[PDB]
């Protein structure tokens, strides 16, 4: 019926990119840079946050089936965003995406688009659709972060700080392969979990079951605390490596 | 696996012939070589490259893979023309959206006059369409182009709804700017005629009501070629739009611009006196001018006409076929 | 775009309805006879019928009743067309000049309504207070006959009884009372209402409802001396009036269905009944007077008089003469005599009127080798079945060959100097377990005879139950000589085998000329037949030989010879068979994308398919590959009655709604999509049901005939007997003639004030469109009959174009010559 879009961390050692001689650090950084390209391009064009995420999910899934050495990441990114606009009903003309991409890319980077940028992108749409197996509908952590937060009652400012901080973590997790490891529901819980730890909040108190240390169980079933820690660790690693620090 | 769409080739289907052309590409009737199952193939041509893959097809791929109901048509898979080897750029081949094959379409049956509908027949038809429409309206999807041209029927009496090319999501909290000319004029809701542009799920209910009347008279209730002539015909039967029956009619863009000849009174019950009392009440509510007072899909299911209809009794519509092939002496 | 021309060679011969009245004057007795789109006025004399006038209308006459409102010297006539055009007409004669005055006009079509299963019913009050119309189920429409209602404005009264069988106004009521039979789940009932013009609604009727026969068919309003009504059914006749109830159930009427009633004695003492077997009965009302002086009905009696034609409507013409309005055979004038003849009959045929009847099929053959076509038509049904040979002898010469059984298809085999005809006759299950024919007919009077002994379906599973008295069809192939028209041979097909298709041709390398018949095994339970045969016969030395048989899984609706191969349509399938050197049909290639492939036509390697609901498909045989290819399909939903190929690009179709259309390849190769789209470039409402299209022309060809502007000739036959010709025009001639029509429309006075454009508009219940691509030859050929002042008025400001001169002024004399050339095509 529907395809499986989730892999194990151990499997990422065997992407096409890895087996063509690309090392783990290079692919990982390329994913952040490619994702960020999609994020920045769509932000300049004023696109809804779901549209950016859908393009990023297509992009991440794409490079589970192809190598970065044979498909320029930025062309793929532009193509993903193009399709994402039509899927999420926030359409943009391909020429405008190229226009914005040229604005944000230097001369070397825009060389990936070749002599005819629009053509290189429009051509790729065929491969993209076959690659993602025409499974266009994608859910994102954002809707669950809000659906779950709405069931929290208590100090309005404390909960809103939790939401925004978690929301920031969701945006940052788009640069990582977490989109390929865990369903969005778990991601939304994980970012709530992380924000709670950083803000020294005890989220259970705001739930309908204030004496249920496991508030996540009423939102997401069969979620071990272990999973949430692995996700938190990866998000925090991105902040530790960069100069930016936890939002707080 | 069954889920890896877009790879299997169209060679696997034996084409029987062309059965239609609309929206993006032509529809063909085919038989699967392996299983022998009849299928319908919508050719999707991306060669234009103005906007690549048609968004009308994208909507129908996205929504119909989410929607599972016996009253909504199934997309079995998507298959491809023999693709150019090692030349992904040169490749201009088209995709085929594979649907379940439905025997007939309502329009052709009514148009040829070859279909007679009894009260019981009409119930089963509407009950399924509503079961489908409700399932879709509950998932916050709007069909936005209900027509006899795309209600499909099998000889068994099974109805399925089909043309999701214009279907989009509806958010109650955040009304979104939309496209006004969404349902075809013969089945257009008054609200869209006057420029509503912020449509409710009720727009699809109005069309189904028009069909309901079309099942008793065998003719579309409101037929016109101009957006204002349609309003006149609707106004004669349902009453002229007025603040008394439609409090927010003044907010509409073209309410002052578009006025009927008179302030007609509602005559629906009189002109449809021949309709059974249970259906007449359903028509009165489905064909209500104010979208907020217009009945919902579920409410039609909870009507004296439809609630106690049984799925087990298919009640297939009668087709003379061979009997009327030869003129009757 | 495409440009075509349609002309009526023979006017409709079938009778739709009849009433008699004092239309022209109170002194004159008049019989008004109605044929589709035609009105015929006569003055009835004891010597015969004398025609006063013949009128044409832009509409199919549905309702026709004669009424004389107080203050008129003569009766007026109400007419309602099938398009719901209504009119009141009055006779006016000034010396030698006759005109028909349109006193009132209006279209009574409602925006919302369901056409009744029984159809439009029309009646007029005995006091001429109102005209009653039941146009739609559940509604009763009233046109009040007031002096001021010149527009025939009307109102609807809600009617609870949705399925109404028949209705009449009653005599002898204090307020206008309708009596009608209706059907609901509990059976059929008779009920009465009173119509209040002041209240514009129904009031309780004079007498209560009664449950009546399940197959009660007709309602009779009995005159003042008796009052009440008579109800005619299949097995019983009943009289209803308040407390009075009489029922007679003679066994003679059960044998055949009675479908017409007419009053013989003005006081109601006698009524005439006719049935589908042609028998003529008399319902006699036996009076019993009380000492009070009140005349009451004592009993009812039915007496067989003789045999007439199957009557859709009957009329007594005073003296003893009775006009029999027949839709299936020749109409007649018959006198009912007091003494029976030596055979026991009281009926002797006086006058007989040619009716080409239903033309099921026809072929054009040059019998005399005079370079002139003769049209041999399968005409009539049941006892009235006949072969009609028609030639343009100037009047049309029609020879009749009585068959006394129903003809279905006809084909000509010159090699054998004979005609092959498919026929069916009605036998009835008898006490022997077999069946017995009601009368001898062509299939039983053949010189030599044979019966199929095929073992193909013999095994079957088990025989279905048979009840005595049930009807069955027996199908035959008739071999008929082309000169004597004598039945030379009759081949009876298997039991429960319906013959649908017939061809005469050579196949492959076989030098023999064969008769090939396609049949279907019809079982009452089967919605669609699933068994059939293609049978190859050879007519040689007075005997018909079975040469080969092919078993198919369906009904062989249509077959046609295709370049030495046999093209046959079996249900949804179109199939091409090769004729092997072993004299056996062999399949080659097939096409399955059809619902029911009813009709087939071929030109070269192109095949045209007509379908029960999917309109017309253009197929092609690709010889390099040995298979069919879909060229282009008409994607508009149309129910076909017949198809024809005009030329390689234009294809002609006939709809069951009495409409004709022409589809052409879109001739634009940009996209494969456009070529695959057949586009309906021509739309035209004929008013007739076309059963058969046949290429050919009856006009004499001396090789000296001036080359007419029209090119090509397709003849068509209709169910009402009308024969017409379709021919093509150049763009220059079409525009010239079309511009002339628009000029004629303003000049010629229309009966009922009916817009000509509306009458010829393509009309279906769901859609109504203006005519396109067709020139009404009848409108054009009427230019030669309008007065000179009108002729010159028509030609004012007329310019020829696209010709030798770009702009040329037209004179009234120039057009007279042009139209006269157009009258030479038929
Ligand atoms: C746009 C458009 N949207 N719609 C839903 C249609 C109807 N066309 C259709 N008709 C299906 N069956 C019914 C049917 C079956 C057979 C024949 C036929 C034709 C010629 C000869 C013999 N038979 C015609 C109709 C059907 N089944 C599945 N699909 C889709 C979902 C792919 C279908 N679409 C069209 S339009 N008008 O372009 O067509």
């Amino acid at each position: 019926t529907k395809p499986c879009w989730y892999w194990d961390k151990k499997d990422l050692a065997h992407t096409p990119s890895q087996l063509e001689g690309l090392d783990p650090a290079t692919e990982a950084r390329y994913r952040r840079e490619g994702a960020r390209f999609i994020f920045d391009v769509g932000t300049r064009l004023g696109l809804h946050y779901d549209t950016l995420a859908t393009g990023i999910i297509y992009f991440h899934r794409f490079y589970m089936f192809h190598s970065f050495k044979q498909f320029p990441r930025y062309v793929t990114g532009a193509c993903c965003l193009f399709l994402a606009g039509k899927v999420e009903e926030t359409p943009k003309k391909c020429k405008d995406i190229i226009k914005t991409a040229r604005s944000l890319l230097n001369d070397v980077q825009f060389g990936q688009f070749g002599d005819d940028p629009k053509e290189e992108v429009m051509v790729l749409e065929r491969i993209l659709l076959q690659t993602i197996k025409f499974d266009l509908q994608v859910e994102h952590p954002y809707q669950f972060l809000l659906k779950y937060a709405k069931q929290l009652k208590g100090d309005k400012n404390k909960i809103q700080k939790l939401v925004q901080m978690a929301w920031t973590f969701v945006n940052d997790s788009l640069c990582t392969t977490l989109s390929l490891q865990w369903e969005p529901e778990i991601i939304a819980v994980a970012v709530m979990y992380l924000a709670g730890r950083l803000c020294k909040f005890e989220i259970q108190e705001w739930t309908s079951k204030p004496m249920y240390r496991r508030w996540w169980e009423q939102f997401v079933q069969d979620v071990p605390v272990d999973v949430l820690e692995d996700i938190c660790h990866q998000i925090l690693d991105l902040y530790s490596q960069g100069k930016q620090q936890m939002p707080h | 696996t069954e889920s890896d769409w877009g790879k299997r080739c169209v060679d696997k289907f034996d084409i029987i012939g062309i059965i239609g052309e609309g929206t993006y590409g032509q529809v063909y009737k085919a038989k699967d070589k392996d299983t022998g199952e009849l299928v319908a193939l919508k050719k999707v041509r991306l060669d234009n490259e103005k906007e690549g893959f048609p968004i009308t097809a994208i909507r129908e791929i996205k929504i119909l893979r989410q929607l599972i109901h016996r009253s909504v048509v199934n997309m079995k898979e998507i298959v491809t023309d023999k693709q150019d080897a090692l030349d992904f750029k040169k490749d201009k081949g088209a995709f085929y959206l594979v649907f379940e094959y439905m025997d007939h379409d309502l329009m052709g049956l009514l148009e040829s006059g070859l279909v007679h509908f009894s009260e019981d027949h009409i119930k089963s038809f509407m009950k399924q369409l509503m079961e489908g429409l409700e399932y879709c309206h509950k998932k916050n999807f709007l069909h936005r182009d209900i027509k006899c041209s795309n209600i499909l029927l099998n000889n068994s009496g099974q109805i399925k709804l089909a043309d999701f090319g214009l279907a989009r999501l509806y958010n109650s909290e955040e009304s979104r700017p939309y496209t006004n000319k969404v349902i075809t004029l013969w089945y257009r809701p008054p609200e869209l005629l006057l420029g509503e542009e912020r449509y409710t799920p009720a727009i699809d209910v109005w069309s189904c009501g028009c069909i309901l009347g079309e099942l008793f008279t065998k003719k579309p209730i409101f037929q016109a070629n101009l957006e204002l002539a349609q309003l006149e015909l609707i106004s004669r039967l349902c009453g002229s739009p007025c603040p008394a029956v439609w409090p927010d009619v003044i907010r509409l863009p073209y309410f002052n611009t578009m006025k009927p000849k008179k302030q007609y009174r509602r005559r629906l019950r009189e002109e449809f006196s021949f309709i059974p009392s249970a259906a007449l009440d359903l028509l009165d509510h489905m064909l209500t001018l104010d979208p907020s007072k217009r009945c919902t899909a579920e409410q039609t299911l909870q009507s004296d006409f439809l609630k106690d209809v049984e799925l087990s009794k298919m009640a297939p519509p009668d087709l003379p076929h061979w009997q009327d092939c030869h003129e009757l002496w | 775009m495409s440009y075509n021309y349609v002309v009526t060679a023979q006017k409709p011969t079938a009778v739709n309805g009849c009433v008699t009245g004092h239309f022209t004057s109170a002194e004159d007795l008049n019989l008004l006879i109605a044929k589709n789109t035609r009105l015929e006025i006569y003055v009835v004399t004891a010597e015969g019928l004398r025609p006063v006038k013949e009128v044409g209308m832009y509409g199919k006459i549905a309702v026709m009743e004669l009424f004389r409102p107080k203050g008129e010297s003569k009766d007026l006539l109400f007419i309602l067309t099938a398009k719901y055009n209504a009119c009141i007409l009055e006779y006016k004669q000034s010396g030698e000049s006759i005109d028909i005055i349109t006193r009132a006009h209006g279209n009574v079509q409602d925006r919302i309504g369901r056409p009744s299963e029984t159809g439009i019913i029309g009646i007029i009050d005995p006091e001429c207070r109102m005209i009653g119309l039941r146009l739609y189920d559940g509604l009763f429409k009233v046109i009040p006959l007031d002096r001021d209602n010149k527009e025939l404005k009307a109102f609807n009264i809600r009617l609870e009884e949705l399925h109404v069988i028949d209705v009449k106004f009653l005599y002898g009521c204090q307020a206008p009372t309708i009596c009608f039979v209706y059907q609901d789940p509990q059976g059929r009932h008779v009920k009465t209402y009173e119509v209040s013009l002041r209240e514009k609604e129904f009031n309780k009727g004079p007498w209560k409802q009664e449950n009546v026969e399940a197959e009660a068919s007709m309602v009779i309003a009995v005159p003042e001396p008796f009052g009440g009504a008579i109800i005619i059914g299949q097995e019983s006749i009943t009289y209803h009036n308040g407390d009075k109830y009489l029922a007679i159930a003679p066994p003679i009427i059960k044998q055949s269905t009675i479908v017409c009633h007419n009053r013989v004695d003005p006081n109601g003492s006698r009524y005439l009944l006719g049935d589908m077997e042609g028998r003529l009965f008399m319902l006699l009302l036996e009076k019993e007077e009380q000492m009070d002086g009140t005349v009451t009905l004592k009993d009812l009696r039915v007496e067989l008089l003789g045999e007439t034609s199957i009557a859709e409507c009957l009329t007594y013409l005073d003296n003893g003469v009775v006009f029999v309005g027949s839709r299936l055979g020749d109409s007649q004038l018959v006198k009912l005599n007091v003494d029976s003849n030596e055979q026991g009959s009281y009926v002797v045929a006086m006058e007989t009127f040619t009716n080409l009847g239903p033309i099921v099929d026809m072929c054009v053959v040059d019998l005399e080798r005079q370079g002139q076509g003769q049209l041999v038509t399968c005409s009539g049904a049941f006892k009235e079945g006949s072969l009609r040979i028609i030639r343009n002898g100037q009047k049309l010469h029609i020879r009749t060959v009585p068959l006394y059984e129903s003809p279905r298809k006809i084909c000509y085999q010159e090699v054998s100097q004979c005609f092959g005809v498919l026929s069916s006759r009605i036998e009835v299950q008898d006490t022997s377990g077999g069946t017995t024919a009601l009368r001898p007919s062509a299939s039983t009077q053949a010189l030599s005879s044979s019966v199929s002994s095929s073992k193909l379906f013999s095994s079957s599973t088990a025989p279905h139950e048979t009840s005595f008295g049930e009807e069955v069809e027996v199908h035959n192939l008739l071999i008929i000589d082309q000169h004597t028209f004598e039945v030379l041979h009759a081949h009876q097909f298997l039991q429960n085998e319906y013959a649908l298709s017939l061809v005469s041709c050579k196949l492959g390398k076989d030098p023999n000329t064969y008769f090939i018949v396609g049949t279907a095994m019809v079982y009452p339970e089967e919605a669609e037949p699933k068994q059939g045969r293609i049978v190859v016969f050879q007519y040689s030395d007075g005997k018909l030989q079975t040469v080969a048989e092919k078993e198919v899984k369906g009904a062989v609706y249509s077959m046609v010879e295709f370049n030495g191969k046999l093209l046959a349509s079996i249900n949804s399938t179109v199939r091409l068979y090769e004729w092997t050197t072993e004299k056996e049909l062999r399949t080659e290639c097939n096409h399955y994308n059809n619902i029911m492939a009813l009709y087939l036509k071929t030109k070269g390697d192109f095949i045209l398919v007509g379908d029960l609901m999917r309109s017309v498909l253009l197929l092609a045989y690709k010889p390099m590959e040995g298979n069919f290819e879909e060229i282009a399909r008409d994607f508009n939903p149309n129910w076909m009655s017949a198809v024809e190929i005009l030329d390689d690009d234009n294809f002609l179709g006939a709809e069951n709604a009495f409409n004709l259309f022409v589809c052409q390849k879109d001739s634009a190769a940009t996209t494969d999509e456009e070529r695959q789209h057949l586009q309906e470039v021509g739309l035209f409402h004929l008013g007739e049901f076309v059963n058969v299209f046949c290429h050919g022309s009856l006009v004499m060809q001396n090789l000296g005939e001036t080359s007419t502007p029209t090119q090509g000739s397709v003849l068509f036959g209709t169910v009402n007997g009308m024969i017409g010709l379709v021919t093509s025009l150049s763009e220059s001639w079409y525009n010239l003639l079309l511009d002339m029509q628009n000029r004629l429309n303003k000049v010629i006075k229309s009966v009922g004030k009916i817009e000509h454009s509306f009458w010829r508009s393509f009309h279906t219940e769901r859609k109504t469109e203006p005519a396109t691509g067709f020139i009404d030859g009848d409108l054009i050929e009427s230019f030669l009959d309008i007065s000179r002042p009108k002729m010159q008025e028509v030609v004012a400001n007329l310019q020829y174009d696209d010709g030798s001169g770009m702009k040329r002024e037209a004179t009234a004399d120039d057009l007279i010559k042009v139209v006269e050339e157009l009258t030479r095509i038929h």
